[PDB]
């Protein structure tokens, strides 16, 4: 998250971070939303490899043993069928992980919320990204979890020729592009959280940002919209 | 390597070392192009 602020301790309970292990270490590679005690929200790149995957719940400094994580093995890895590996700007950027086990659900470790079927946010709703990406293009990874008010730009806008064009397609959500704050490498997969009506909801999973840098203006960081996704995940779940 | 150009991609998957798919153009079958895609290396059609 480039132009955030470090997240209080307990600020967003359903942030998870997805770690491939790394020789004998362990890696920090992406976000996740725990949406069950046994189930992950992530983006399909993210876990569309060959690695040896695990999730932390509770986390807040990478480097610290905080006393409030939990660490679990991911059993099961489900990508949309419609993924194709090459082509992000096609859509369907969108996994759930199955945990080896249950988390105990605490102050620290809660479930994300995710919306009703098809709820659309209006031009400059109130979001917040939180992620251990990048704090600035071509910088390093964030130690403490981090967050940026980021607002969505509505479909119409974010489609537009001097936004994405084409690019951005109706499955997906545009967030910030005021070259201020934006997601970075290593924020992908992981929460858009945003009011609405006095509750939070996790509307994004973190996709992709521009070639030319993360925080560009007009290039808002572009999310997998949640909401287009719901009977998929209510099918998977249901079922595996 | 290769007769052709790659193709810009303008937009970069949020990843930190993305799985590459490719490394040479000889990795791609017909007008193999290894090139820089969304998110690692991709064999495109040139330009």
């Amino acid at each position: 998250v480039v132009g955030g602020t470090e997240a209080q301790r307990n600020s967003w309970p359903s942030q998870i971070s997805l770690q491939y292990r790394s020789g004998s270490s362990w890696a920090h590679t992406c976000g996740g939303t725990l949406i069950r005690q046994n189930w992950v929200m992530t983006a399909a790149h993210c876990v569309d490899r060959e690695l040896t995957f695990r999730v932390v719940v509770g986390e807040h400094n990478l480097n610290q043993n905080n006393g409030t994580e939990q660490y679990v093995g991911v059993q099961k890895i489900v990508v949309h069928p419609y993924w194709n590996t090459d082509d992000v700007a096609a859509g369907y950027d969108i996994a759930l992980l199955r945990l080896a086990q249950s988390v105990t659900l605490n102050s620290y470790v809660q479930l994300g919320v995710l919306p009703r079927a098809g709820t659309i946010l209006a031009n400059n709703s109130p979001c917040y990204i939180t992620g251990w990406g990048l704090t600035r293009t071509n910088g390093q990874l964030a130690q403490t979890l981090q967050q940026a008010y980021l607002p969505t730009v509505d479909y119409a806008i974010c489609s537009s020729s001097s936004y994405w064009g084409s690019t951005v397609k109706n499955s997906m959500v545009c967030a910030g592009g005021d070259g201020v704050r934006s997601g970075c490498q290593g924020d992908s997969g992981g929460p858009l959280h945003c009011l609405v009506n006095g509750q939070y909801a996790v509307h994004g999973v973190t996709s992709f940002v521009s070639r030319l840098g993360c925080n560009v203006t007009r290039k808002p960081t572009v999310f997998t919209r949640v909401s287009a996704y719901i009977s998929w995940i209510n099918n998977v779940i249901a079922s595996n | 390597t290769k007769p052709g150009s790659c193709p810009i991609i303008l937009i970069r998957c949020a990843m930190l070392n993305p799985p590459n798919r490719c490394l040479k153009d000889t990795d791609c079958p017909g007008i193999k192009k290894c090139c820089e895609g969304s998110c690692g290396m991709a064999c495109f059609v040139p330009q």
